[PDB]
This record gives C-alpha cells, structure tokens and sequence, in this order.
C-alpha cells in the first residue's frame, strides 16, 4: 500500500530535445539502511520491461549516461538529456522500500511530437449483409490525426446518440507518427431504419470547425 | 531468566524464522524490542552469535541485500 | 543472463494452470525472484516473491490462497501453480530476478486468459462509402470472435496503400475489430478491392469484395 | 558471568570454528567442558542455537555426516 | 596413526572357492556415534581403487552379495563367498573413525592357484658388446613357475655371489597363471674374466632338486 | 559421477606442480573430497582433505606445510598445489568423493615423479645362449634408460612364441629392464631373431639381431 502516482500519463517530445517524468509516493521511500529504494524501468513496444534506474540515480549496465534520475523522500524524476528514437516506450517508477507489497507507477509513455494534422474521416453505412441478418453497424474512420486528444460525435437525424458507441484507438503511427481511430455506432435493423441521417462529428485542435461526415438513407 | 544472550543488562531472543527487514524490526517493536545496535555487538562475545542476523541500520551484521531475508534477535532491558 | 516463461493459455474460470520460468547465465539459488503480471490495461503488478532456498514466500493480496509460487534449484525452473482461475488474472506473467533492490532481468512473458467465452468465427462485413477526392478509404468490420488474433489482410491494385489495424474491443464476451484501407481513386472501384479475415482459432478464413 | 547460553546451572560457549567431531570433543575436553547432551537441549530454547552444532553422540544435534565439518558450544557447569 | 594390518599379503584362490581376508586396525575403531568406520576397497590391474564396502558390512552400489564384511572393534573380515575372475586385484581396507589422518591397509593381492610348476630356467653370457664396453651382465631367466615363492643363486667358481645382484619378478601371469622373474648379476669386465664357471641355481618346491643352469668362459 | 585427474609430469626435485581435478554427475561444492597417492611400492597414502565449502583443509604430515588443496566450486574443480617436491611424492596422485564415511568414487588418477635425472637412451645388449629342448629361449637386456616406459617388440619366424616382459629396476638412478622370447628350437637360429626397442623420451628405436 505505498501508491505511486506518475505524471504526465503521455509526454510528447521530438528528437533531440530533454524530457521529464514525474514519479512520486504516497509515502517517504527512505530506507533505514539510508538508501531510497526507488526504480525505473522502460517497457518498448513488443518486449518485456528492462531495469534503467536502481536506487534513484543508479543507472544499470548498458544505460547511456543521457539517462539520469534524481529525487528524494516523495518526489523523483527521470531525465533524459537528448531524447533518441530507441527510447520510445513506456517508462514505470517502482517501489521496493515498503514492501510488500512491491508497487509500480502507472507508467508515462514517451511519445514523437509532430506537427498537427487535421484527420481523415470517412463514415460508412451498415452493409447489406449486416442489415438483412438484423443489425446496423455504423462505422466512422478518423484517419492520420495529430495529437492524440480528439472528440467524436454521433448524429442520428442531428441529435447526439451516446447508446452503442464503441471507440478503438490506434498507438501511435511509425510511419508518420500520427493516430488513428475507429469509431463504430451500433443499432438494431429496426432502428436503423426509423431514422434518415448519419453523422460522426470531430472536433480537433486544428480547427474551430468540426469535420462532418454524413449520409442519407435516401441519397 | 533471560532465555538467550545475556549482556550488560540486555536480553537477546534469537528468532530464527527468517524475514525481512521491515517485518523483522516491526516484529520486535511489538515485542516492545528493538534489533541489535551494530556498534554495540560488533566488539564483544555477541558478535559469532549476531553475525548475518538484522541490525536496527536495517544491514545484516558484520552488494545490496535489502530484498533478501535474514533472522534476528530481538533486544530487550532487564 | 536468460529467463524463460511458458505454460500460458487459455482457461475457463475456476481453471487451474501451472506457468514456469527456466534460467540461464546465473547460479540460480543465488537469486530471489519475482512473478509480475501485466494487465490489458498495461499496468504492472506485482504478483508473487520468493527467497533463494525457497523457505520464504510473499503474495499480493489479490492472488493469497489462491497462487503457490515454488521453486527448483536443481532445475534452475521457478514455478507459478494458479487455481481459481478469475478474469481479473488475465495477463502476461512475467519472471524477475532481484538486484540491487530492484527486477534486474525479465523473461519475455507468457499470456494468460481467463475466460469461459466458447471459440466463435467472426463475421466481416464490408465497409463502402454510401453510393470524391484522391483517395479512397475503405473497411472490414470483423466482429464477434473468440478467442484474440485475427489477421485482416488487403488486396488492391495499387502498391500505394496505408493499413489501419485497430486493436479489438470486448463487447458481449466476444471481440469486435476493425480495418481500414486507403487507396487512390483511380484504384477503386476501377480495380477490385478484398479484406481477407483469417480467424485461425476457428480455422475459417472470409473474403470480402468492397462493392459500390 | 556465563560468555554464551545460560541453562540451568551449565554455560554454553559457542565455538564458531568449523571443526570436525574428534577435534571439537578434544577442544571441549582441555577446556574442562563437554559437547552438549542432545536429550538435555533438545526440548529447551537452546535448540535454536545449537542445532546443526556436535552433540555428544557425535552427531550434529538435530546420510552419513561423520567425515564433515561442525559448530559446536562446549558446556561447563557453574 | 592408526596402522592398519592386512593378512595376508597374497592369498592364493582358486575359482569358485571361498576366500577371506584379514584387516586389524591398532586401535578400535568404533565411532562415538554408534558406527565404526572401517571400509574395504578394491584395486583391479591398471584400475584406480573402488569403494566395495563401507562401515563394515555395507556394500556399495553395484557390488554382489557373495561380498560380505564382518568384524568389531579391531578384528575385520572380508569374505569372497566363491571368487569369480573380475574379482581379481587388489584388497585394501581403510579406517576413517580415528582422523586425520585416513589410513590403509598394506592391501591383499587375490591370486590365482594352478597346479605346481616348475621354472624354465635359461642362462645367458655377457654379449661382446657389453663386454668391449667393459660390462658383464649375466643374466638367468626363470619362467613360467608355480608357486611363486622361489630362491635364485648366483655362484662364480662355485661360490656364491651376492654382489650386484638384481631381480626382477612379473605379476601373474594371464595365459596360464604362472609367474617369472629375471636375475641379473652386474659384474665388471676384468671381474668377469678373472672366474670361469657361472652358476644360477633355483630352489622351488616343486623339486628337492635345484634346478642348474651354468656356463663355462672356455667352453 | 566422474573425477578427472590431470597436471603430472616429471620434475626436479625442489620443484613445483599443479594438478587439477575435474568433476561431472553430482553437485560439486555439497561434497568434501580427497587426494590419495599411490607410492611405487603401490600403497595407498592419504595426501589431503577439503571441506565442501573449501574453509576447512587438513594434510598429512608428509605433504604438511609443502602442499596446498584448494577449490573453485564454480568450476566443479580441485587442486592439489605441490612445492618443494621430494622423490618420496612419486606417486600416481587420486582425487576422491567422500560419502558414507567412505571414499566413494575415484578418478582414474594422474602420474608424479621427481628426479634430477637426465633423458638417457637404453643400451640394448642382446642375449643368447653359449655355443637343446625343443624350445629355445633368448632376451634382450635394456641397461640406463630415463624416463620409464620402453617397448621391447619381438620379431621372428614363428607365430608361436611368447614373450615376458620383466618390470624396471631403478639402478644408478636409471632404468633397467629385460624381456625374453621363447620360440620352438627349429625356428632359431634358422631363422631370424630381433628385439626392437623403443624409447619415446630419448626419440631412439634400437634393433638387436639374436646371433648364436
Ligand atoms: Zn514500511
Ligand atoms: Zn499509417
Ligand atoms: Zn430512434
Ligand atoms: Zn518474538
Ligand atoms: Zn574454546
Ligand atoms: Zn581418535
Ligand atoms: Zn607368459
Ligand atoms: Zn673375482
């Protein structure tokens, strides 16, 4: 029951420049031993978390010395001098002084900041053969957007629907470092089919307009 | 009556359940005990019988060891 | 220095399973170890610890009563024997060594799924836009299956296409994901545009033709 | 004034030079002192202390184990 | 300083009988832990020693039932219930009650018994070229005997020499189980030429008779 | 189980050596072992003896104060460290396994000598009878050689024959030895009898001819 509360949960940085992750516990990690048993790893996408930090500020075999942590009591923080593309993943702070049991922050993904970028949106109409079996799945593709935080909104006949949404959201692109969406609304055939237009609404931080797409059930 | 190692007005239980650090000093406290003092019993007779057991430093008497267990003595006044 | 998890798979609640964690490159009675499982959420938990010989044991309270975490020095094999099996031990296992007051070195995992889902076929439905632009995006919903792993894979007629693969959401005891493709407009529906869904759990595969 | 284990009239000093079985009973001998009485301890708090240490029966006070090496307290009358 | 006494030194067997051989330590050799430490090993030819029974009676894995121990306190015995070919070798006992220092018996060879035979006795001049050299080895081969307790006598004119007398005996023999030995008498040159008559002489008991193989230097 | 000996050769007296035994099939650093010679005269002396842990080592008093045992537990090794050799530690030296209050298992052992003696090649001096049976036998002498180890091989006209080989004496601080040939009287001197010996040490191979 020592609770440890990392900030921020995304930290988007480009190549090159330093960043910061905040680690702090819900009580003082001192060890009557003198020593402050507080640890950082580094979880990259696919593998297992490897040890970067022992013991606040002791940087593990094969660590690069861009890697330095610093704190102590309640507050630590991890630096990274000069951010490379290796770094990327996600980064917990650990606890090993009040145990057990053994605690781990809620980890801080290091993330590549991009320019911004409106997304691509396309909506779709229940195919046939949902249809005719009874269901109505309405899908909303929100393509190659930057940053992260976008809001979508769902239309039936111009009147927000919070009923049946589901929401998928993509990690971030390697190829050009955006995010993507999808954004399904779901409805039986019957209701479906007492309505005329569809709609799914974003609203980014690229535009004070939102990005409508539409159909028509008689069009 | 003291059932242990008898020194200058101290009683020594030995505990031999193996434990960490934190629950083995906590186990003493309740047994309104404390773990032996390094500087203490590292310069007498005690010291074969209190070597690689807790200290109240949270070190076992004599790399990291913090996470492994240890048994220990709990000291008591007479 | 090597640690190797196996023994994970799929389980009904109440199931019982028995996860290993082979070593190499260390005297392994040299070393405490670690099990640490990771949530769907991606959060770390600490699960189970044990001392060199074996002698001591500590569990989380959320698995106490219900894990034994053994060990054999002769075998360099830590052990994690489960019973009462719940949804909430969903996770990858993960084996730690202890060093210097922290987990050194981890294995590469092994997942665990606790669920009395039976396995289910998906159904693809093919995403066209309603009867404009250089591009078109189009998609594959692939919906209700079990248990994880689908593989959605597109033929077009250009070479020049960006995939979409969005990771699959629980709804109803049942998996439901989605695909998308974008491709030139000169390309579709000019040329013909397939999703084929491999379900090898079930081993079905279903072909789509994106139609106007 | 008993440097060890106080037991009912008996001192116990603890050797901690690993020593075979012959070479401790010797030891305990010049020093007017025998092994401990594996029946005597067995039941008692001293049983922490000494297990695994020479017995007079010439075993570790608890396979063939008369070829290896023990502790052991040599026990003196007050 | 326990000395271990083993009787005999050879004891000579015949297949199928019963054998049985003596080990005496100087001291008891009970242990105060009720055991006594008493072990018999075996020595096959061009083998390292093999444990076959320890603490008396007990015998080790793979070893047959027609070895048995027995003994106490400072009497030991090794019986051989009918001795079989592979049991051949060398039998050596050993204390470890009274230690440092671990001691062993001198050791009981095992023998084969065959019928008596006499020696095929040969005698051989010193070679012209040891002799230009200014050396005189005479040499008398005595092979292929039975028992193997033989006197040899080197007489120059009749005397008997002592002088510069060396001899060699074989193990038992493994194609018909008898023994031989070589003896060189090592004389100079000028001594050599100062005698005439050279005489080896072998008493076995075999024959009351010696068995005379001599040469004269001008014959 | 296995023990394997290594490191004897020949030596100076005052000299040093190392010897070395490596171990296989059990769990090296839970088991106290010794060294064990055996003398020329073939007796078998204790030499040392090793706890498992390596903090206790005893010696006889022969060897006290001139040899060291030692162990790399890592290396499921013992050594046996000798200075100040005397000819009196020629001996094939054992490295052996307790258990049982006993000597278990042995390796198969490996050869010490010490001598201030010089590679010497054999004289080889033929032997024949002066100027009857049906047999006849010859030899050949092999006087002042160093090291031991020379073999005398016969060559004749007849495939029944035997051979005895008669063991070294060690005489002015060199070898002597002999070997006979008995071959039937209608093969000798009608035919021809050679010794060939060969002594590895000294690179030498000598052939006598066996003349009446
Ligand atoms: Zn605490
Ligand atoms: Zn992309
Ligand atoms: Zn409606
Ligand atoms: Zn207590
Ligand atoms: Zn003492
Ligand atoms: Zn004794
Ligand atoms: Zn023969
Ligand atoms: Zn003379």
């Amino acid at each position: 029951d020592v609770v440890m509360t990392q900030t921020p949960l995304s930290l988007p940085v480009s190549l090159g420049d330093q960043a910061s992750i905040s680690c702090r516990s819900s009580q003082s990690l001192i060890h009557t031993n003198g020593n402050t048993y507080l640890h950082w790893y580094l979880q990259k996408p696919g593998q297992s978390p490897k040890l970067l930090i022992y013991k606040v500020s002791n940087r593990f075999s094969g660590v690069p010395d861009r890697f330095s942590g610093s704190g102590s009591g309640t507050d630590f923080t991890l630096k990274i001098s000069r951010v490379e593309a290796e770094d990327l993943g996600v980064y917990f702070c650990s606890q090993s002084t009040h145990i057990p049991p053994w605690t781990f922050g809620g980890g801080t993904k290091l993330e590549i900041k991009r320019a911004d970028a409106a997304p691509t949106v396309s909506i779709f109409p229940t195919i046939s053969e949902q249809l005719t079996s009874g269901g109505a799945s309405v899908v909303c593709f929100l393509n190659n957007f930057y940053p992260k935080d976008i809001n979508v909104k769902w239309k039936i006949d111009g009147s927000e629907r919070q009923n049946g949404v589901l929401n998928s959201w993509t990690d971030q692109d390697s190829k050009d470092s955006t995010y993507s969406m999808s954004s399904t609304l779901t409805l039986t055939k019957d209701e479906y089919e007492r309505h005329n237009s569809y709609t799914c609404e974003a609203t980014h931080k690229t535009s004070t307009s939102p990005i409508v797409k539409s159909f028509n059930r008689n069009e | 009556s003291c059932n242990g190692l008898y020194y200058q007005g101290s009683c020594y239980i030995l505990h031999s359940d193996y434990q960490m650090f934190s629950d083995a000093a906590a186990n003493c406290t309740a047994e309104s005990s404390t773990l032996p003092n390094k500087s203490d019993v590292m310069i007498t007779w005690l010291i074969d019988y209190v070597e690689d057991t807790w200290g109240s430093d949270g070190n076992p008497i004599t790399s990291d060891v913090s996470q492994e267990v240890r048994k220990y003595f709990c000291v008591k006044t007479m | 220095v090597k640690l190797v998890e196996s023994g994970g798979g799929l389980v009904q609640p109440g199931g019982s399973l028995t996860l290993s964690c082979a070593t190499s490159g260390f005297t392994f009675s040299d070393y405490y170890i670690y099990w640490v499982r990771q949530t769907p959420e991606k959060r770390l938990e600490w699960v189970a610890y044990i001392s060199n010989s074996g002698g001591n044991t500590y569990y989380s309270d959320a698995v106490k009563g219900r894990f034994t975490i053994s060990r054999d020095n002769a075998k360099n094999t830590l052990f994690l024997q489960m019973s009462r099996l719940k949804s909430e031990d969903t996770a990858v296992y993960y084996c730690a060594r202890q060093w210097g007051g922290a987990m050194d070195y981890w294995g590469q995992g092994t997942s665990v799924t606790v669920s009395s889902a039976k396995t289910t076929p998906p159904s693809v439905y093919p995403l066209a836009p309603g009867c404009t632009g250089s591009s078109v995006t189009l998609g594959c919903l692939v919906k209700g299956y079990f248990p994880e792993s689908v593989t959605v894979t597109w033929n077009s007629g250009s070479l020049s296409s960006s995939v979409h693969t969005f990771p699959a959401l629980l709804q109803s005891g049942l998996y439901t994901m989605s695909s998308s493709v974008t491709v030139p407009s000169s390309t579709w529906p000019s040329q013909t545009v397939t999703c084929s869904v491999a379900h090898p759990a079930s081993s079905t595969t279903v072909d789509k033709k994106l139609e106007p």
